Order: structure tokens, then C-alpha cells, then sequence
């Protein structure tokens, strides 16, 4: 950083940071002020890039004041994850003492480069975003080639991958240390992407979703009910949907809803996503040289009562997940598809027949994102696999409700109470008509009201 | 009679075991899977009847006693304290230390009295020699004395060419026996040695069965390098993330473009282990091998000999 | 710069004083050397003159 | 361990036996006595989690602190189970001895130590079980992470494998010398299972 | 003022490319690839500068001008003279031959006028003149005359000195000079060195992009041991049949079980170039090595000193 005379910065409380594509970053507090700016121009001879700032965050920075950090850069037990954030923190206080010897208490950069859509599309672009209520808008950050490449490395590490020339494309998730998660799409270099290197952040925020989302009108209220009863009689059901149409949160809201504390289950996932107030619950994260099916063969051999995959991607797992089905646990999974060639297509093509898939399966629910200009719905499109046939096209599956996106409601299309029947007896078909008509936000006293 | 074993092959064995009963694989699934990547066929057979005392129960130190002309007394009863107290992961970890600095020891002399003892004799003692030979011909030469002297200040006097030759002495016996600011710039980083025991300790856990992730946690705990530990701990966080493993070594540099692109083909083959034990079988002998240690000996070869010569000219 | 001139405003009467203060005292250290260094010469006159 | 003095520990028959989670676990015999707890509450300034215990197992712990254990483990002929229970129990009586001079007949824990479905999960986390007529029930039993690391070791060597951070799951049978068998699914450290090690075992 | 390179490093360059060369390679490409094979920034950076003067159509002979410092006029004046005649190719084996005898040589006088010349005068007498220099210290020594003779007697009785002086020297000389029924059995096989120039050979072929049965056409015409030759013949003919290339090898003896593991990695790896490349430099390094050349000098260089000195003392 260079300023003029140190007094003139704090008169005006203006503060160069930066020289990049030839202009002079200047962070300033009274950008109106042509006057100043007209004194810096001349006085510096350089062309200007105004950043408009909190006064008294100007201030401190003058007073403290890239070099600082280019020292604690060299201190490996700061970027450590394995060390807990409230520790690693008062390090970089007491090694920012050696300066001018006092403790700096929450730099805001030094904890910001140490410590619900992003797009992040090439060199000198500006980033777009998605908001909550303005939609798609311009931002005032852009990164040239070599601040995007330290973004991108940086997003991928902690994701926990490793991106470079021989692996330019990187589909991770990063877990904020609130448990909650984010996909992350990335590309380092430009062999794939011309325009430079590049990331897109769908952000999940969480802390998981609840069947309090009937406020978010995805799911109805009825069919909720529905599933509810369905997962007590272990009802084994996949949620389908196309990338980010809320596949995971939707099953992990069923899951979360139900009382399960008596009832052992039993969760395999590539990393965790799923969040649940239950007790009787193992959870199980694939390791290093770990196939799912590992996990899966060597679990469904204790006795879970329900059982969680993550999400079938090497069948290998799949085989082992419906062979579960077929025993009689209650199993569970997510699939990246949109319909149900999709699907059974991508089912069967690590060697399950539909009928072992199919016959096995209960119900599939397919999720959607559904836009109108800046509204972001996610809505369950739409099944009820009755069976296989013999001699057939295979796959039976009839319809219970259909989502209308032009009026924004879910229909039933000819489901009968006759076919949710399946009960081993009147007094357990009694049940579920109960919780069929009979049956606070938060995951831990929702599932707290659903134990009740 | 029996003999033991070679410096090199108890050194691997030992290593290999130490390496896999620190990662809590039972002693009979250690002993198992040393004798089955064994190359000799000494070592996998006896491998093989130690093992089979162990699953007759015997502890450790009582199937190796079936050996005594490989393990001697010294041996067992290391093995015997580290199961009488709990500690026999860190006893075989100090066992394999101790065989590698054996066979270590062991080169060392013996390389180049046998050609390495005469040809050490013989270069100790070549340039003083020469020395005796220029500083003997004749007369006043440069810093002598003539001869009529008396004897003890004659000496005294020359007591600087004496001193000249016994430095030229002890900097040949430094080459002969050692020889057989940016601060992190300063710390030794991972060596040939470091990446040889890294590569068989992971093709050993591998050739097992064991996945990679559990290999590489339990090697990030016995790793002695503490650069190379930190180097480790990053590999496997990536592997854990995701990234693949050939991506997550290519990011540091003891592991040239090679170990890359053949770890690299053994994560879409399968066959990692055989990749590995290959790797570590190239590194060990290599290791063993091991141009800087005779480069640097003609340094101070000539150039005491030269300080010599140059000093009672003077 | 001005946060510096109002520290001179409020401090160095104290600081320039402090330095008169130095400075006095260091010259009459020199001083009273300057009057010991006679001292001696002047015995040493004295033991010159009584062997003459 | 830590309480107030030895002796209020033997009066009020109450034993603190860990901290976590900001917690101070202590073992009770007396739960309804609000004076004795506000008692440790005030003593200690630490928030109590408490537990249940019968009054003389607290009583022999508060004693204990499991030596004359930590000694009757350095004798490897006791752990070798390649010896029949019969003769091995007597090394254990007579080697008890020692302490005072008798054969004790059938110390419990001393041999609980030596010699249909149980859900172990986690850290800290009341083990499950499945019984014969009232199904999926909560237990009183559970384990911190030290005692699940032992228990995981345990099961694991008893089944004749060895499970490790490098071989983190194992799916083993144990062989009761009653020829009967059970099937055992294990897990160490959190590699896989976030929750802490843990077991399960199908009878 | 600027140095040359080293013997060994002008070596492995003019081997490699008499080897390319010789395999009908462009000479720009030939260039390129031992340039992008090299170790040493020096090597890698002249080369693109000598191939940056072909590529603007210059003679090699013109454009190693632009390193008289390195390849002296003698080189060049051979290169052109094969560029003229039609035989740049004979001519860079020629070379390549020379380079190699030049480096075995300079390491084979200094192991234990140039240096070679000047160490060489200066060992060949050291010891004959400190003998003269004892002989000279006064009169009445052993063996001597007293000074009074007349001198054709005194020189014909020191005859014996004169001798073991010229003995000294002989072996010296003999030292320096050597040193730089089944008839089947007794034929010169492949050795160490044969094995490496093949592997430096294949490993430059393959590194540039030559295919295996490409490289191994042109290196069957440019092997030199016969009993090699009929060896690669067979295994060039066993690869174009469709066996796998290690088990060509393996029916070789030549090929250590080290040697075949590796090649058998590399051809499901797809980095043979590079593995060729590592065994190479391993093997290079074994044969500069490959010791005995100099303690045998030893042995007789102050063994004959001695011998002299007792024999006129007696």
C-alpha cells in the first residue's frame, strides 16, 4: 500500500490498498468529495479505482498498515483445519502482536483470507448472482486471472479435491463448519473453459430442511402425510430430480420428520449431507480407497432398520441397496435424473433388472425447480411402483400425484385409497388411513413433535 | 547349522511388520501379508511357520524363536518387552530403525583388508606421501632448515608440514567416513530414504488389502519426516475430499512426473498395490546404490594437498 | 502532518526541556574534567620544581 | 476421577467418573437427595450429568480408585485363550491371593474382563437392543470414547481380526466356546463413522 | 570467457544423438528431443540454440560454431565432414564413440598436456625422483660408492638403482595405459555398458515419440556387442510377432528381474519412455561408478617406491 503524506489519509480518511491494470485501488469514505479525489489524482499521477468504505474501517486500516499476511502465510498451524477455529484464531492475534504489540481483535481480512447462487464465469468478469428476492444481478467483485486461479484453488481444497491442468473440472460440495453445504461447481486453466478458469456455487444454506416446508409449498401436506405413514411400514422410496431440484433435502426432511428413535438407521454417504435428532443412527462416510458397496455390504450386515445411501452412483452400491430392499429394510436413496427412462435407464445400467429395482422399490419422487422470472420454487413434480410384469415394458407405476406448475398445485391423478392398502392387516391399514388424515421450524423440535 | 538372514532383508522385513501392526492389523494378518510380498524364498517360508506359531497362540517373540539364527536373543527379547508391556507397535518401530541403520552400517564399511580398506589406506595416504617426497628432496627448499641444526628444532620448525599432513589426514578420514533469510528453505525436506520406506509401507498395506485411506491415515502416523508428514497429511486430506490420488501427489515435489503418471494408471486399473511394490522395489535399490559423495571427496582430496604444498612455500 | 504537530503542542516543552537538561549536564561533566586534568598537570609541575 | 474428599464420596455413595460436554458425569445411588446433589453442585461449580448406579458398585469404585487388575493383566497366561476357562480362572484366583491371602471363588468383574441384537452406535450414546418380546429398547450402558475404543479392540480380536484406522470396518463372527455363533459388524475411529467408533451384534 | 562441458555430459549428448540421427529422425527433431531429455539447464539450453541455427537451415557443423567453447574445432571439422561426404550419421557414431572413450579415460587417470597429462608426468615420477633425492642425500649410504671412483665404475654400480627407478616408471606407465571346449562361452556377451547405451538409446527414442518397434529397428543397426545385437534381433522379432515386450526381455539374462517388473509396468502404463529413461540414468551411474582401476594403481605405485628403497639398501 501507498498513500501520500500518512496525515493525509487520515485527514480525509481515504487509503490506497491496491495497483492493478494500471490503476491506484483507493478504499475511500467520502466518494462525493471531489475535492479529495481531485488532490489524489494530481498528487499521485495515477488513474483511480474508487471502493467506497466504512469510515472508521479506513481508519484502522491506515493505523495498522498484504505484507502482514505475507508473513503469517508462513505459519502452517494456521490453515490446519484439524484445529478447532476458536484456537487457530487467537495464534494469528498473538503472532499479529509482533508488529506493534498489542492483540488485534477480529482483523476483518486477515480471519477473511485465513478463515443463494454464485456464478463466478471468467477473467475480469463481474460475478452474478442469485437473490432471495432480486434474482439475477451484476456484482461488484471481479478477480483477474490470477486472483480467480487462488480462488479456484482455494474453493476446490476446501471441498477437498485437487484441481490442475490434468483435472480441469471439479463437481464437490464444501462443508461450512455449520455443518451446512454447498455445490460447487469449478474449472482451473482454460482448456475447458476459453474464458478462463471459472466457478458456480449453489448455496444450500442448511441446517436441514424441514416438512415445515409445506410453508415453502413443495410438498402438500397430504402427501407428507402420505410418506410419513409409507416410511413407518418401511416403504422403500428414491428421490429423482434433475441437478439442484432438491433431491437431498426432500429425502432428508422425510427422514428428519419421522420419529426415529426406535428404530435402528443407518446412513452411507461420499460426504455428509444428511442431518438427523435421531439416537438409534449410524452414520457412515466412505474413506479413502472405500467403494460405497463397501460400506453398504458391511452395514446392511448388522441390522438396520432403515437404511440411507447418500446417493446411487457406482451401482455396485445400487445392487447391494435393492437387494436391501428386497430383504425388507427400509431403504433410502437419491438419483440424478428427470423422469423415469432417466431413472430406470440409469438404474439398470450397472447390471439390477427392474424387477429387483422396480419390484423392490415403493415410491419415487421426482423434485423440480420451477421459475417465474426471479421465483425459485422447488416443487415435487410428481410415483407409486406397483411391481413388474410378466411379459411386459416391466416397470408398473401408477401416479399418484402430479404438480400443475400453471396454477401451482398438486393434483391427484387416479390413486385410490385402494391402492395404498399394502398393509399386512386391517388394524395397520387402519393406522395409516389415521396418519393419512390425522398426521415450529426447526429439524430438532420437529422431529422432537414427530417422536410425540 | 543355519545362518540368519542379509542386513537387507531383515531390514525390509522388519520395517514391513513395524509398518503393519502399527496400523492394528491383527499379527498373524501382518506376518501374513510380509511373507506374501516377499521376493526371497528364505523369508517367505520362515514367514510363513513364524505366522503359523502365532495362530497356534504363541506371542511374537516365542514364534520367533523358532528362528534364533535370524532373531538373536537381543532381537526376541525386544519383541518379548514391547507384548509383556503393551508396546509392541513402538518396539517393532524401533526394531526396523535399528535394522536400517544396520544394514545401513553394514555398506558403509564393507564398500570399496579388502579393496575398500586398501584403497582407503591407500588414499589416506597419498598426497602426505608426496608431500614427504618434495619436502625430501634435498635441502634448503622453501621453509626448511639446513640440516646441521640440532635435531628437536629442526622438527619444531617443520612442526608446520607435519601439521599440514595430519590435516590432509583427518580431512581424507572425514571424506572416507562420513561419506561411507528464508528459515523454511533451512529445514530438511523428505529424502530418497524417507520416499523409499513411504512407498513400501503403502505398497506392503495395499498388496494386503487395505484401502488407500486407511494405508495413508496410518502411514500421516509414521511418517519420521516431519516435512514429509505434513506433505502426507495434505495427500490424504485431498484423497478424502475427493480429488484422486495421483492429482493429490502431483502438487509436491519428491514425487517425480513418473511416480505420478504410473500412480496414475494404477487408480483406473486397479492395481495400485503391484504399482507400489514396484515403485518401492526401484526406490530401495536406488536407495542402496546411493555421485555428490565422490565429487566432494576429490574436493578436499587435492585441495588439501595443494594447501599443503602452498603453505611451507610460503 | 498535524496529529504529530499537537503532540508537539502538548509534549516537548517536556522534551526540549529534557534535552537542555542532557546537554548541561554532559558540559559540566566536561567541565570538572577539565579542572581535574590541571590538578594533575599541576603536582606534576610541583614535583619537577622541588627536584630542581 | 475427581469428587470432594474421599470421605464425602463414601458418606453420600456418589463417585464422579468423567467430563464431557461441559458436563461432569456422576454416579448416584441417591438421586432423589437434592441436598447431597446441591451439595457437589455448589462444591464442584460444575453442571452434573447424572447416573444411576447400585450403591456398593459405587462404593467399590470410590475404593478401587481396578489395580488388582492393572496387575493380574501383565500375566499373558491369563489372556491365552489357547488354555481351557477351567484352569485359567485358577491362575486368576490364586494369583489373587496375593493381596490378602485367600482364593476368592468367581470374582465377577475380574472375570467379566478375562473371560438377540446389540446396537452400539456411538460416543457416548446409550446402547440399543432388541429383546425377544419387547423389541427396540434403550439400555443403561454406555460407553465414552476410551471404553468404545476398548470394547471395539475387544470384539474385534475375540472375532480373530484386527481392525485399525487402516482397516476401519470388519465384518467377523464370534465363536462363543458354546459353539454358538454371532455376527459382528465393528467400526474404529470416526473415519467412517463420524459418531465414534462403534459395533453391532446380531445374536 | 566461457568453460566447455563436462566429459560426460558431451558424452551422453553425442551418443544420443548419433543415435537419433542414425534412426532417420530430422536433425531439427533430433535436437529437440535430447535438448527436452536433459537433465543439466546448460545442455537443455544450448540445444535449443544450436537446433534454433538448424531450423534456419544452417549445416549441425555451423551451428555448434555458435559453442566453439564446447565442441571444438576438431568436432566440428568431423560433423562437416560428414555433412559434405554424406555421412553425418557414421560421423556422429564416430563421435559418439570418442566422447565415451574421452570421459572412461578422464576418469580412469584421476580416479584415486590437460590433467590426465599433467597428473600423469607428475605420478610417473614422483617416487624415481624421491628415490634419487635419499640417494643424494651425502655419500656412504647403501648400496652407494664413495665419490672418489672413477665415474663409469660408480654409474654401472648404482645400476641397480638406475633399474628399480626405471621398474617404477614402467609400471607407472603400465598402470596408467591399461587402466585408460564350448566355444559359445567364450564370446564377449553384453555388458553393463552395453546395457546402458541400449537403455539411453530406447529411452531417447521413446521419450521423443518414436514407437517401441520403430525404436528397436533402428537400435538392432546400431548395437555394437554382436551377442547384443543377436539378442535385440530376437526380441524386435518376438514384440512384431505380438509377445509382450518384458517377456521378449525375459528370456534374456542380460535383463535383470528388476529390469523385466519395470518395462512390464511401463507397457500397461503407457510410460515406457520414461521408465527406459530412469533405468538408463540408473545404470549410467552404476557403470561411472564401476573402482578397482584405482586401488591397483595404488598397489603398485607405492609398492614399487618401496621395492626400489630396499633394494639398494640391502
Amino acid at each position: 500500500i501507498k498513500l501520500v503524506p500518512k496525515e493525509v489519509a487520515e485527514k480525509h480518511l481515504v487509503v490506497p490498498v491496491n495497483r492493478a491494470g494500471p490503476s491506484l485501488i483507493v478504499a475511500m469514505c467520502d466518494p462525493s468529495n471531489i475535492f479529495a479525489v481531485d488532490d489524489l489524482k494530481f498528487l499521485t499521477g495515477y488513474n483511480i479505482e474508487t471502493v467506497v468504505a466504512s469510515e472508521v474501517s479506513i481508519r484502522e486500516a491506515i493505523e495498522r498498515y498484504k505484507g502482514p499476511s505475507l508473513e503469517d502465510i508462513v505459519g502452517d498451524v494456521g490453515d490446519d483445519i484439524e484445529v478447532t477455529k476458536e484456537e487457530t484464531e487467537n495464534i494469528d492475534e498473538m503472532a499479529k502482536a509482533a508488529d506493534d504489540a498489542p492483540v488485534v481483535k477480529l482483523v476483518n481480512l486477515i480471519l477473511m483470507d485465513a478463515i443463494s447462487d454464485i456464478h463466478v464465469e471468467p477473467y475480469e468478469k463481474d460475478f452474478r448472482v442469485r437473490f432471495r428476492i432480486d434474482g439475477v444481478m451484476y456484482e461488484v467483485m471481479r478477480p483477474p486471472m490470477k486472483l480467480r486461479n487462488a480462488i479456484t484453488s482455494r474453493l476446490k481444497i476446501m471441498a477437498s479435491l485437487d484441481i490442475s491442468e490434468r483435472r480441469l473440472p471439479q463437481d464437490g460440495r464444501i462443508k461450512i463448519k455449520m455443518g451446512g453445504g454447498k455445490e460447487m461447481d469449478f474449472r482451473v486453466s482454460v482448456c475447458p473453459t476459453l474464458f478462463g478458469e471459472k466457478v458456480v456455487m449453489r448455496l444450500l444454506d442448511k441446517s436441514n430442511l424441514q416438512l415445515d416446508m409445506t410453508k415453502l409449498g413443495f410438498d402438500a401436506q397430504p402427501l407428507a402425510w402420505f410418506k410419513e405413514a409409507i416410511d413407518r411400514p418401511y416403504g422403500m422410496v428414491l428421490v429423482t430430480g434433475p441437478t439442484g431440484s432438491g433431491k437431498t433435502t426432500t429425502l432428508y426432511s422425510a427422514l428428519s420428520s419421522l420419529n426415529g428413535l426406535d428404530t435402528n438407521i443407518c446412513t452411507a454417504e461420499d460426504p455428509v449431507e444428511f442431518n438427523f435428532a435421531g439416537i438409534n443412527q449410524v452414520q457412515m462416510h466412505d474413506d479413502i480407497g472405500l467403494n460405497f458397496a463397501a460400506a453398504l455390504r458391511s452395514f446392511l450386515r448388522q441390522d438396520p432398520d432403515i437404511i440411507m445411501i447418500g446417493e446411487i452412483r457406482d451401482f455396485e452400491t445400487a445392487e447391494i441397496g435393492v437387494k436391501a430392499a428386497l430383504t425388507g429394510h427400509l431403504v433410502l436413496s437419491t438419483l440424478h435424473t428427470n423422469d423415469a427412462p432417466g431413472t430406470v435407464s440409469r438404474l439398470l445400467n450397472m447390471g439390477i433388472e427392474p424387477f429387483l429395482v422396480t419390484a423392490s422399490l415403493n415410491l419415487i419422487l421426482a423434485q423440480r425447480l420451477a421459475r417465474r422470472l426471479c421465483p425459485a420454487c422447488k416443487k415435487p413434480a410428481e410415483c407409486r411402483d406397483c411391481n413388474d410384469r410378466g411379459y411386459r415394458g416391466r416397470v408398473a407405476i401408477y401416479e399418484v400425484m402430479p404438480f400443475w406448475d400453471g396454477l401451482k398445485e398438486l393434483v391427484i391423478n387416479g390413486a385410490s385409497a385402494a391402492e395404498l392398502k399394502q398393509e399386512a392387516i386391517r388394524l395397520g391399514m387402519s393406522s395409516l388411513r389415521m396418519s393419512g388424515l390425522r398426521k415450529a421450524t426447526t429439524l430438532e423440535e420437529v422431529v422432537g413433535n414427530t417422536a410425540p | 547349522g543355519f545362518g540368519g538372514v542379509e542386513g537387507k532383508d531383515i531390514l525390509v522385513f522388519t520395517r514391513q511388520f513395524a509398518t503393519m501392526i502399527d496400523a492394528g492389523l491383527p499379527l498373524v494378518q501382518c506376518l501374513d501379508i510380509l511373507a506374501s510380498q516377499m521376493d526371497n524364498p528364505s523369508f517367505k517360508k520362515v514367514l510363513f511357520a513364524i505366522k503359523s506359531k502365532v495362530e497356534q497362540g504363541s506371542t511374537f517373540a516365542d514364534a520367533l524363536k523358532e528362528h534364533p539364527k535370524v532373531f538373536d536373543e537381543l532381537y526376541v527379547q525386544l519383541c518379548a518387552a514391547g507384548e509383556v508391556g503393551g508396546i509392541l507397535d513402538a518396539i517393532l518401530n524401533r526394531l526396523a530403525a535399528y535394522r536400517e541403520k544396520n544394514e545401513k552400517l553394514k555398506s558403509k564399511v564393507k564398500s570399496a583388508l579388502v579393496a575398500i580398506g586398501v584403497t582407503a589406506v591407500l588414499l589416506l595416504k597419498v598426497t602426505p606421501v608426496f608431500e614427504k617426497m618434495f619436502a625430501d628432496f634435498g635441502s634448503e627448499l622453501p621453509g626448511p632448515t639446513q640440516m646441521i641444526v640440532n635435531f628437536s628444532h629442526m622438527a619444531q620448525e617443520y612442526f608446520f608440514h607435519v601439521a599440514g599432513s595430519i590435516v590432509a589426514v583427518v580431512m581424507s578420514f572425514t571424506w572416507s567416513y562420513r561419506q561411507p533469510l528464508f528459515m523454511p528453505v533451512f529445514g530438511p525436506v523428505l529424502r530418497k530414504v524417507a520416499v523409499a520406506r513411504f512407498t513400501r509401507t503403502l505398497g506392503t498395506m495395499i498388496s494386503s488389502g487395505v484401502p488407500i485411506l486407511d494405508a495413508l491415515d496410518v502411514t500421516a502416523k509414521t511418517a519420521g519426516n516431519r516435512t514429509v508428514e505434513d506433505a502426507i497429511i495434505y495427500v490424504r486430506g485431498k484423497i478424502a475430499e475427493g480429488k484422486n490420488i495421483a492429482g493429490p501427489l502431483a502438487e509436491t515435489k519428491v514425487f517425480p512426473s513418473m511416480v505420478v503418471q504410473m500412480i496414475g494408471v494404477g487408480e483406473a486399473t486397479g492395481a495400485m498395490d503391484t504399482m507400489l511394490n514396484k515403485i518401492a522395489d526401484f526406490y530401495d535399490d536406488e536407495v542402496d546404490a546411493a555421485a555428490m559423495i565422490e565429487p566432494v571427496l576429490m574436493v578436499f582430496l587435492g585441495g588439501v594437498v595443494g594447501g599443503f604444498l602452498i603453505g611451507m612455500y610460503l | 502532518m498535524d496529529k504529530y504537530l499537537d503532540q508537539f503542542v502538548k509534549a516537548p516543552p517536556a522534551i526540549k526541556f529534557g534535552g537542555l537538561a542532557f546537554v548541561v549536564g554532559a558540559l559540566t561533566a566536561a567541565n570538572f574534567f577539565m579542572v581535574i586534568q590541571p590538578t594533575e598537570e599541576e603536582i606534576g609541575w610541583a614535583v619537577a620544581e622541588r627536584r630542581k
